[PDB]
């Protein structure tokens, strides 16, 4: 239990790599005693898709799924921190602070990576003491910061050919074309001739902040300076790839947040690099994040009062917020009515009606009429209608049409492809079709193999609602495997009384 | 009518209905199916039956643009209907009746409007559950069916026709088809038909927008009607002078206090008002007594006029008060500001009292006046008026 | 502090007061156009308090969307409780969550509508707490957290009431507060527990919809015609 | 279109023997690993077309060359075990180590004329 509960009152957030994992408490944790892995502090289990399950053998990653619907069942863990630490670093001592940062990014990869390790190795001793050298351990200024000039690394054949770069290299190359300017290290060897590994965009992509950051009022007068705003404003826009837009809000935002010289406000600063934060946003609502996107939009707003009012209203849309999509009024027709009331799916003032007169008005609507009946709990309804959808062909999909295959306990609707990623709908269809066959039959160990094959492959999608098919195969398999007391459902929520702000997340079917 | 036609189809796909009774087609002539087989002619049909059967050759008949084998079926199927004595034989008479004035006249093809013959009797005219029925959906049906084909409409001002859902729905609302659903789903089709057929500002386009206002503030979900009628009415529309929707939507604004009482008095009675003399009918006593009931309201509110009679009340002792301290010239001079800001308030509200009490009352004496269907408010106008 | 550093350009925040509180016996129109000056004069800065100054945007949305709940049912419940004086002051912040706490609750149950310039608005809404919830003004969050607490506390109308009950049979609980006062905290023989309790019913009274009910507070919280003689200063 | 094969199957006419054999046991290991439905999936709508197969169309092959779905190959017994094993069984398939010992001819005709392989590499490629 200490051991448990002093893993997590510091960061010991080192355990990212997947082939180290594995050696770590994750096969210790399962051979561990049952009674003892459920008095192990509750943050074990809080962060349920943090851990890289990249590298797991089966039985690992069935373990894994079994104590996590355990750990569901009993004071769920949905509910998690928002805010992460900031970015803001705090004149010769702003250059000492990003000298400062790159110099730890440097010494963090020499460490952390036998070739390249030397390479990162004699990058570093590439000769004058800035008082930089302080912050790093005196060992490692005393070994390898009198030195050798010949490098310890490569002997001109060794030295790696430059490849195995990343997919975003449109980095490396503006880090390329940037630092060619003025040249403090040849740390240019670091992003040109160090870019063999896919730090081709890790360091790339760690002190591209920094060294905008450095070229931002370098000198009296640098073309370098349009250089930058030309190329944050074509990565803003891009094409066959949403990293590299990625990437480049969040240089945006690095450089936003970072404290302006003689800036008289920090809205001022955070249009220190001339751009349109319109595009920007548009762009993040295609980068879905929405919250950012937002942020863009209401700078924006705040500078030009120039909102893009279909832009709003399709981001208010989908933001996870609750309370949302009544922060614009669009203006009332047979259309607006409709969409909203689908969103509340309340029977006063009926969705149902408004679809009914719509559906034979024709004034899409082939999913929000079927999910506003579900949501209704019209069940039979919502059968009707996919049934007359499906003999009009008009739905053609196999989502919606799953909902109903279910929850009306029509077992000759085949299943979805188990191999490919599904909806929780055709998700816990499967599961259900697969443990009525088998109540039908009654083979309980193919129920467990097919529950364990289907919970396998949902892991590394990283949806939100994977905790979710964990606690349903915990809750089936408890209430299957037991030859008798098959509960396990509501006495949480006896005890509760309440939602307890679970969310709509947490309690669903 | 739509969900039960997926209820129908789906049954069928479950061979359980058999599908020549009476509902299948009862769904199949209100959705305008017009590929499910009529029943046969020679065979005894109950009422839809007969009125699918009947639109399916009007259907037939329109496409291909004909006044006379209609005839002929029409005919054809009214000779043989009575003979049994049946209770609905009468309907269907004047169904047949009023089908044949569809595909006859060269304009203006129906007969009394239907609604008339409910607004004769100023009220439902409660005449029973078998004398009230199903009339005013064939109605929109056949007239639908006129232009189904644009070859049997031929012309434009059929298309203004078209769009004459408006005593249709005054109709089934306020109930000869027995329904309010029915209703929502006809304004439904008259926006889209006046957004799929002619130009998009009109009067007409005010005119649907507030027959489906009316129908949405019945049905309760109130803001969105406000919305949906001062969308069009505070408008710059086309030649906007309309009165009756604009009393109508200071009457529900004043209901769900969703606007000022001073902003909707001036804002959507006073319009109201300023163009009326176009409308001298029962309409023009309507407004008149609308706009006298949102008054009163704003007169017999009981927590604003409790706070109006502890203010004439703090009138009043500032006024003792005032002749107290006139009998600290400076207390006197701070205090006779402090009650010449409230006696100026007084005024301004006991003359806001003073004109919603004496217009309430004459134009509860104008809707008397002008219409003899609204007459027990007189009482109500006594009361506001001896006391 | 952030209207004097984001817009130097225009009015400080004691340019304005002082000529709002230069009328006080005029009509209602002078005041009406004085509050749309003064207003175009100060554009809402609130909304860059929680942008770029707290952190990364989920953090940025977060505690926007908190600030909205807790105020929207701050201002509710200071409705139907009658809150009266909600200065700047009054109203605290959290810089960690950025929830607002409603602190000296000492005005409350119509005596704020007792004070020498009544405060008319239910709840204060001015243009920079609008902005505060960010573009958006006094829609989405804070309509729907105003429309659910207001039901929920109709709601438990029974328990309530018998609370504010107890609360009225209780002597220390003054439900009158001296005129002199009143007058005090703006400048920084019946039973009144009776008509005040009925006042709260009223409040919590089912005769007009919960929706259009919010919806005509928001209207009074924004409509200028009120705002315009809260008070003098007063924002 | 499965559902529809079915209800053509089973008909005394579709369902023939004609098929090439493997075809069913393909048939099953969609029905009962991918798909892994047997309400009308599997060893009841499979089961009910084997017993169609073995009655119908029973011992008189469409052609006779080849053993063309013929009782002479030991695969219609390999796949007879295999479905009799895959009714909803742990380790459905249970089959392993068939022994073909070569009678299978992967390699398809003119293998000699394949082993173009003994050229495999190129000069100076790849």
């Amino acid at each position: 239990i200490e051991v448990s509960n002093k893993l997590f009152e510091r960061g010991h957030k080192r355990i990212a790599m997947n082939n180290y994992l594995c050696l770590y408490f994750w096969q210790v944790l399962d051979a561990c005693p049952r009674n003892v892995l459920h008095s192990l502090s509750l943050e074990i289990w809080k962060c349920y898709k943090a851990y890289d399950i990249t590298e797991f053998p089966d039985s690992l990653k069935l373990f894994f799924s079994d104590i996590m619907g355990w750990n569901f069942f009993k004071s769920p863990e949905i509910a998690d921190l928002n805010h992460y630490i900031p970015k803001t670093d705090p004149y010769e001592e702003s250059k000492l602070i990003i000298w400062k940062l790159i110099c730890q990014k440097a010494c963090s990869l020499l460490f952390k990576y036998i070739l390249l390790d030397s390479f990162i190795e004699d990058c570093i001793r590439m000769q004058e003491l800035r008082k930089f050298l302080n912050f790093p351990k005196d060992s490692i200024i005393y070994d390898s910061d009198t030195l050798v000039s010949e490098e310890g690394s490569f002997q001109w054949v060794k030295l790696q050919p430059t490849n195995f770069d990343s997919l975003s290299n449109w980095t490396k190359e503006e880090t390329l074309k940037l630092l060619n300017m003025m040249g403090k290290s040849s740390t240019h060897s670091l992003k040109l001739l160090s870019t063999y590994m896919v730090f081709s965009t890790s360091i790339i992509q760690y002190i591209i902040h920094l060294i905008l950051l450095e070229f931002d009022f370098n000198g009296n007068n640098k073309k370098q300076k349009e250089y930058v705003t030309q190329l944050i404003l074509s990565g803003l826009l891009n094409k066959n790839t949403n990293s590299i837009r990625k990437t480049c809000m969040n240089i945006l935002l690095y450089l936003r947040r970072q404290l302006g010289h003689h800036a008289l406000n920090p809205f001022e600063a955070n249009y220190w690099v001339p751009i349109n934060y319109s595009v920007a946003a548009s762009t993040a609502y295609d980068c879905h994040l929405y919250e950012q996107s937002l942020l863009f939009l209401t700078i924006h707003n705040t500078k030009t009062d120039e909102l893009d009012i279909t832009l709003l209203s399709d981001i208010l849309s989908q933001l996870p917020c609750p309370d949302a999509y009544y922060g614009i009024k669009r203006e009332t027709s047979f259309k607006n009515i409709l969409l909203k009331a689908v969103h509340e799916k309340r029977s006063p003032l009926a969705i149902s009606y408004l679809d009914a007169a719509n559906m034979y008005r024709s004034n899409g609507t082939k999913m929000m009429f079927s999910n506003t009946l579900n949501n209704a709990g019209f069940f039979s309804l919502n059968e009707f209608y996919i049934d007359s959808l499906k003999a009009n062909d008009a739905i053609d999909e196999c989502s919606e049409v799953y909902a109903s295959a279910w929850r009306m306990q029509k077992w000759d609707i085949p299943p979805l492809s188990l191999d490919n990623k599904t909806t929780k709908d055709c998700l816990v269809f499967e599961v259900l079709h697969a443990v009525h066959n088998y109540a039908i039959y009654g083979n309980y160990l193919h129920l467990e193999e097919y529950i364990n094959k289907k919970l396998l492959l949902i892991n590394p999608n990283e949806e939100p609602d994977s905790l979710l098919f964990y606690a349903l195969a915990y809750d089936l398999k408890f209430l299957i495997r037991c030859n008798q007391s098959q509960f396990n459902i509501l006495q949480l929520l006896k005890e509760n009384k309440q939602m307890s702000s679970q969310l709509h997340e947490c309690f669903q079917l | 009518f739509s969900l039960n036609e997926f209820y129908i189809d789906s049954l069928k796909a479950n061979d359980a209905i058999d599908e020549c009774s009476n509902e299948v087609y009862a769904s199949a002539w209100r959705m305008q199916k017009w590929d499910i087989p009529p029943l046969s002619l020679d065979n005894k049909t109950t009422k839809d039956c007969l009125v699918f059967e009947v639109l399916h050759a009007v259907h037939n008949y329109a496409i291909y643009g004909n006044y006379l084998h209609l005839e002929e079926y029409i005919n054809k199927k009214l000779l043989l209907i009575n003979p049994n004595e049946e209770p609905d034989s009468l309907l269907f008479y004047a169904l047949a009746y009023d089908l044949k004035f569809l595909i006859r006249c060269n304009q203006s093809q129906f007969n009394c409007d239907i609604l008339q013959l409910l607004k004769e009797n100023k009220q439902m005219s409660s005449q029973l559950h078998e004398c009230f029925q199903l009339l005013l959906e064939i109605r929109n049906v056949l007239l639908s069916l006129l232009q189904s084909h644009k070859q049997l409409d031929l012309s434009d001002d059929l298309a203004s026709f078209r769009k004459y859902y408006i005593l249709e729905l005054l109709k089934i609302s306020e109930l000869i088809v027995d329904n309010l659903q029915n209703a929502f789903s006809v304004a439904m089709l008259s926006d889209a038909l006046y957004r799929k057929f002619d130009l998009a500002d009109e009067n007409l386009k005010h005119d649907i927008d507030f027959l489906s206002s009316k129908i949405l503030w019945q049905r309760d979900e109130k803001i969105d009607a406000i919305g949906m009628l001062s969308e069009s009415l505070s408008k710059t529309n086309s030649s906007i002078f309309p009165s009756i929707s604009y009393a109508y939507l200071g009457n529900w604004l004043y209901t769900t206090k969703s606007e000022k009482t001073e902003l909707v008095s001036k804002n959507y009675f006073e319009k109201s008002l300023s163009h009326m003399s176009h409308l001298n009918a029962k309409e023009k006593a309507k407004i008149y007594c609308m706009f006298a009931q949102f008054c009163d309201n704003n007169y017999s509110s009981p927590d604003l006029t409790e706070d109006f009679k502890r203010m004439e009340k703090l009138y009043f002792e500032k006024k003792n008060d005032i002749q107290q301290l006139e009998r600290l010239k400076n207390h006197h001079s701070r205090e006779m500001s402090s009650f010449i800001i409230d006696e100026r308030e007084y005024l301004r509200m006991s003359t806001f009292r003073s004109k919603m009490l004496t217009q309430s009352i004459t134009h509860y004496l104008k809707c008397l006046s002008e219409s003899d269907e609204n007459d027990v408010l007189i009482s109500r106008c006594c009361t506001m008026w001896l006391s | 502090s952030a209207h004097k550093v984001y817009h130097p350009k225009e009015w400080s925040l004691s340019t304005c007061r002082k000529l709002i509180a230069e009328k006080q016996m005029e009509d209602l129109e002078t005041r009406l156009k004085v509050y749309d000056l003064v207003c175009r004069h100060y554009r809402p800065v609130f909304r860059h308090f929680f942008l770029e100054s707290y952190a990364d945007p989920v953090q940025w949305f977060t505690t926007q969307t908190n600030y909205a709940r807790s105020t929207a049912v701050a201002s509710v419940l200071g409705h139907v409780l009658g809150l009266g004086d909600r200065h700047g002051q009054n109203i605290l912040i959290d810089k960690t969550s950025g929830e607002v706490i409603h602190i000296d609750l000492g005005i409350a149950f119509e005596q704020g509508k007792k004070l020498p310039v009544p405060e008319c608005v239910p709840f204060r809404l001015t243009r920079d707490v609008v902005d505060g919830m960010g573009i958006t003004g006094v829609e989405g969050v804070f309509r729907r957290c105003m429309e659910f607490t207001l039901e929920t506390l109709r709601r438990e109308e029974d328990s309530l009431l018998s609370v504010l009950e107890v609360l009225r049979y209780d002597p220390l609980f003054s439900w009158l507060i001296s005129p002199l006062r009143r007058m005090k905290k703006q400048k920084m023989g019946e039973s009144e527990a009776e008509r005040a309790i009925l006042k709260v019913r009223q409040k919590l009274s089912s005769t007009l919809s919960v929706e259009a009910s919010v919806g005509e507070l928001i209207r009074i919280a924004q409509d200028p015609s009120y705002l315009a003689l809260m008070f003098c200063g007063w924002s | 279109i499965f559902p529809f094969i079915k209800q053509q199957f089973i008909l005394f006419n579709d369902y023939s023997p004609m098929l090439s054999y493997e075809a069913i046991d393909y048939w099953k290991s969609l029905y009962i690993l991918l798909n892994e439905n047997l309400f009308v999936g599997q060893s009841s709508f499979k089961s009910v077309f084997l017993k169609w197969l073995k009655w119908h169309l029973y011992h008189l092959f469409s052609k006779e060359g080849e053993l063309p779905f013929f009782s002479f190959t030991d695969s219609s017994i390999i796949i007879f075990d295999l479905l009799m094993m895959i009714f909803y069984r742990p380790l459905s398939l249970s089959y392993i180590t068939t022994e073909i010992r070569s009678p299978f001819e992967r390699n398809l005709f003119h293998l000699k004329e394949a082993w173009p392989v003994t050229l495999r590499f190129p000069y100076t490629t790849d």
